[PDB]
């Protein structure tokens, strides 16, 4: 019974609408425009996240780091739990060492 | 369609107000206007006099000068006082 | 070429015919069903099944290898150890054969740097470069070269080819603008005054023997003199080249760029360098 | 007169530069009005499809940020007490209403807050990603060399026309210089278009020109081209950001 | 206070250079430091195997696992296949064997097995690459 | 106003080499003209151009370099194409009677 008994309403795509059309200009802004701007900053998005990556732990410390004292209150302290249990987890348990 | 006009870098220096409270710290300083100077030039607006430093700058760095780093003379007065000492 | 053949003939390269190059994109192993699922690759019960074994070097309670070995000072100091990239006569004659490093021009380390014959970095305790005898047999090059450290046999080397070796101290600081100039260009700020050596290295630098940039200029010749006698070559006399002003230049002991003077403010902008006329500025730079 | 475009940058020896008709806009059947002579290591190297993946999948990823969040056990609103004792009442053990066993609890592993996905290739790997994407439009017939983008009107209908008539795909990738220079007419005619996308140089890119069926090139944007990717050959190590001023690079 | 001057030679001497500089021309052959330029014209042979961009013969050791050492030519263009087949000519009677070789058509490179680096870049620097 | 749009079907003209040394020498004349190096931009373009007009078919940019010579460029125009989709390709080629092919796009 976990099967819908009606096809869904037909899912239409414009491949040709101007986001898609335009996706990835100015990705190589840099190695084409001598280098004034880099391509990382053409990325769009968290200001804790705007040219760099990492994995959640990395991302919450960063996010603290740099956006902590904006955060609401209780974002903060789910914040400061989210790293503080990373923390444990990723230094304390794990298949390997 | 037609692309967006492609991003540039904002032409000329970038001047802060200082009194929005949400300006970072480090944009305020002499500093941040010396690198100004240094990359735009005369368009900065920066007087050039300010570069070097205040007399009291000066005074400051004079004595931070003879409290660590001795003179040739005094460091080799200092290494043969030494030599023959170990002799 | 005939891949590009290929290309005409073939279905037009788009972005639903992309692949990734075969053996550089592995599957990814996750835990279901019957070969990875279950226990999952974790083993049966225990702490590494529960994830918890012990932190790394623990040995189960015997004190651990790391630790039984007693404490030796292998590494004291480490960070205050001076390091000189070494730049054999071999990399140096390679780069003026490329023509990457003009001897023509006295060849100091940003001139090393610019034409990438040695990378530094100041900020690992890097002091510059120390010159290498390898490659001294096949060096036949002229040059008036600018170095922290030098072998007795590669100063003998730069020597018996006609040229001029001096030894020439930088703090940290003098030494990371030297490297790159153009980024402390750029900070806005007055060149700085060179600091003299540290007092165990002033008698190195103030030795002739090591053509040291403080020593008595006095005691060149007679230790040139005692190179070529003890490694069997003439010594030329430089005075007669026509390169002698190039091959004498010397930067004064204060200065870190050849033309420019401490103090100063170089203005890339606009191509100009700003010089201060205050009396106390100018005795301070001088100083 | 003939338009005819010789390769400004050196040619390897063992190497000849390769060629294509400079066409027009202007009408048509101006489908040569010249010869240009186009560098072999910019639109005549290896056919690196290879290459041309790994700097597509750049492109889409390396700028996405998913946003999808879930709230783990310990954010989940409430969950506190335990739910029942230990022992005796007959139940499962459980430690709080919002563990991910429960209806209403934190996901266990989920999607955790706003994830960048950002790495940056080599730029020689993404310079030549785009000289591949050059010679394969070039080999397959997908590359025409404009002398300008001037067109007699303004109006779409037009280079719709123009297109059919001279069978270019059903999308068309129209590169000028500089956005300043860019014609008014072409910029008319492509501001009302879907399928033909009018872009300055600085904005080429792998993924647009697959996206594209057919890749429209001015005369001045193919030098531009050329001299910016045969610069990623022969540079030496960077010894700071190409952003600061050197010796040679404008 | 502040005094401008047009002593920029001094700063355009320590401005680096961006672009590879060309080796200067040499009356004598081999250089010093052993560099050759390639000879011109070309080679006639079906395949070019090109400069690096510091304009040395791209022959380059690897090491793999700390005991599978190889030898890559890298910039090949034209006949791999020729090239392999004139590279285990030239090898075999050095080994006593005929070199077990990888021919990477793809990225134009010949990985062959062993070090024979400085063979190899003599034997193109004879061939005239 | 598009004109009706161009056939590619393309059968090489019988007096295809009269015609192409007719145009060689109003272009560039030695003997064995079919060896004459293409190599100048102007010769090339006259030379290719007057064939494209006069014949419907230019070399495309991919065979363009491959134009060296004279006995090049009368390869490409000496080897016919044709335009006709697959369903004309598969129908007119004496299909067996017991075949039929229907094409519904
Ligand atoms: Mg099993
Ligand atoms: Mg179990
Ligand atoms: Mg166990
Ligand atoms: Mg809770
Ligand atoms: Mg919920
Ligand atoms: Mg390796």
């Amino acid at each position: 019974i976990g099967i819908r008994l009606t096809l869904p309403p037909p899912k239409v795509v414009d491949r040709w609408n101007e986001k898609r059309a335009m996706f990835g200009v100015y990705d190589n802004i840099g190695i084409l425009g001598n280098f004034e701007k880099h391509p990382k900053e053409l990325i769009r998005g968290p200001i804790w996240l705007r040219g760099w990556k990492g994995n959640e732990l990395q991302r919450c410390i960063r996010k603290r780091k740099m956006v902590g004292s904006r955060m609401f209150a209780d974002d903060l302290h789910n914040l400061n739990k989210r790293i503080r249990y990373l923390y444990k987890h990723f230094n304390r348990h794990g298949k390997f060492r | 369609y037609r692309a967006r006009p492609p991003p540039r870098r904002r032409p000329g220096p970038r001047w802060p107000d200082p009194e929005d409270l949400l300006t970072p710290r480090w944009q305020l300083g002499p500093r941040y206007a010396a690198k100004q100077f240094a990359r735009y030039g005369a368009a900065s607006g920066v007087v050039p006099g300010s570069l070097w430093p205040s007399p009291e700058q000066l005074r400051e760095l004079e004595a931070e000068e003879r409290e660590w780093y001795p003179s040739l003379a005094t460091m080799q007065e200092s290494l043969r006082v030494k030599q023959l000492a170990e002799e | 070429a005939r891949a590009l053949d290929l290309l005409r003939g073939l279905p037009r390269v788009s972005l639903a015919n992309l692949k990734p190059n075969p053996g550089s994109k592995k599957p990814e192993r996750r835990p279901r069903g019957r070969r990875r699922g279950r226990k999952c690759g974790r083993g049966h019960k225990g702490e590494r099944q529960r994830g918890t074994r012990p932190r790394l070097g623990f040995e189960g309670g015997q004190t651990p290898f790391y630790i039984r070995i007693p404490k030796y000072g292998f590494n004291e100091g480490h960070s205050f150890r001076r390091q000189y990239k070494p730049l054999s006569l071999n990399r140096l004659q390679y780069l003026i054969d490329l023509g990457r490093v003009d001897p023509s021009q006295p060849i100091d380390l940003t001139q090393l740097v610019n034409g990438r014959g040695v990378t530094i970095q100041p900020l690992k305790r890097d002091y510059g470069v120390q010159l290498v005898e390898e490659g001294a047999d096949t060096f036949t090059a002229k040059v008036n070269i600018e170095v922290q450290l030098a072998s007795e046999l590669a100063i003998a080397a730069i020597e018996k080819n006609g040229g001029v070796v001096t030894t020439a101290f930088y703090d940290p600081r003098s030494l990371d603008i030297v490297c790159k100039p153009v980024p402390f260009f750029l900070r806005g700020q007055p060149i700085p005054k060179r600091m003299l050596p540290p007092e165990e290295l002033v008698p190195y630098y103030t030795d002739a023997k090591n053509r040291g940039y403080l020593a008595d200029p006095a005691k060149f010749p007679e230790a040139r003199l005692e190179l070529a006698r003890k490694y069997g070559y003439i010594l030329p006399d430089i005075t007669k080249d026509e390169l002698f002003k190039m091959l004498c230049t010397r930067k004064d002991p204060r200065q870190i760029f050849f033309g420019l003077a401490p103090g100063w403010v170089v203005n890339m902008a606009d191509k100009k360098i700003l010089k201060p006329t205050d009396e106390n500025l100018l005795k301070y730079y001088t100083s | 007169e003939p338009v005819l475009r010789k390769v400004e940058l050196p040619v390897p020896t063992h190497r000849r530069p390769v060629q294509a008709w400079v066409e027009s806009l202007r009408g048509f059947e101006q489908e040569r009005v010249g010869l240009a002579d186009l560098h072999p290591d910019v639109f005549a190297t290896a056919p690196r499809l290879d290459i041309l993946h790994q700097v597509a999948m750049w492109q889409k990823n390396f700028k996405r940020i998913s946003y999808a969040k879930t709230k783990t056990r310990a954010e989940v609103r409430g969950g506190g007490r335990k739910p029942w004792p230990q022992k005796g009442t007959g139940r499962a053990r459980h430690g709080s209403i919002r563990s991910p066993l429960w209806r209403g609890g934190g996901v266990a592993h989920g999607p955790r807050g706003p994830t960048s996905y950002y790495y940056m290739l080599p730029m020689k790997v993404r310079a030549l990603g785009l000289k591949v994407a050059l010679t394969v439009k070039l080999a397959q017939d997908d590359l025409h060399i404009m002398d300008s983008l001037e067109l007699p009107t303004g109006d779409p209908q037009y280079l719709t026309e123009l297109a059919h008539y001279r069978r270019w795909g059903d999308s068309v990738l129209l590169v000028d210089l500089t956005h300043e220079e860019m014609p008014q007419s072409i910029v008319e005619a492509t501001s009302r278009l879907k399928t033909f996308n009018l872009i300055p140089a600085v904005g080429l890119n792998v993924h647009s020109m697959l996206k594209h069926q057919t890749l429209v090139l001015t005369l001045p944007t193919v030098a531009f081209l050329e001299d910016k990717l045969l610069w990623q050959d022969s540079r030496y190590r960077p010894l700071y950001p190409f952003s600061l001023p050197y010796s040679d690079f404008p | 206070f502040v005094e401008s001057v047009d002593e920029y030679q001094f700063v355009e001497r320590l401005l680096p250079a961006t672009r590879i500089p060309d080796p200067p021309k040499h009356e004598h052959y081999p250089t010093p430091s052993g560099w050759q330029p390639p000879r011109d014209p070309p080679p006639n042979l079906p395949y070019f195997v090109r400069r690096s961009r510091m304009h040395n013969i791209p022959v380059y050791k690897d090491i793999t696992h700390g005991n599978r050492q190889m030898t890559v030519i890298r910039k090949v263009e034209g006949d791999i296949w020729a090239l392999q087949k004139d590279v285990e000519d030239f090898l075999s009677p050095l080994l006593g064997k005929t070199p077990v070789t990888q021919v990477n058509e793809v990225t134009g490179t010949l990985r062959i097995k062993g070090y024979f680096d400085q063979e190899l870049k003599a034997w193109l620097l004879e061939k005239g690459f | 106003v598009c004109p009706p749009l161009r056939s590619r079907a393309y059968t090489p003209p019988e007096d295809l080499q009269s015609r192409l040394e007719s145009y060689v020498k109003e272009v560039f004349l030695p003997s064995n003209w079919q060896d004459i190096s293409l190599e100048d931009s102007r010769l090339k373009f006259n030379l290719l151009a007057h064939l494209a007009d006069d014949l419907g078919h230019v070399v495309p940019n991919s065979r363009l370099h491959q134009m060296c010579r004279v006995r090049d460029v009368l390869d490409f125009y000496n080897v016919p194409i044709q335009d006709r989709s697959k369903f004309d390709e598969l129908s007119a080629s004496n299909l067996p009677p017991n075949l039929k092919i229907t094409w519904s796009y």
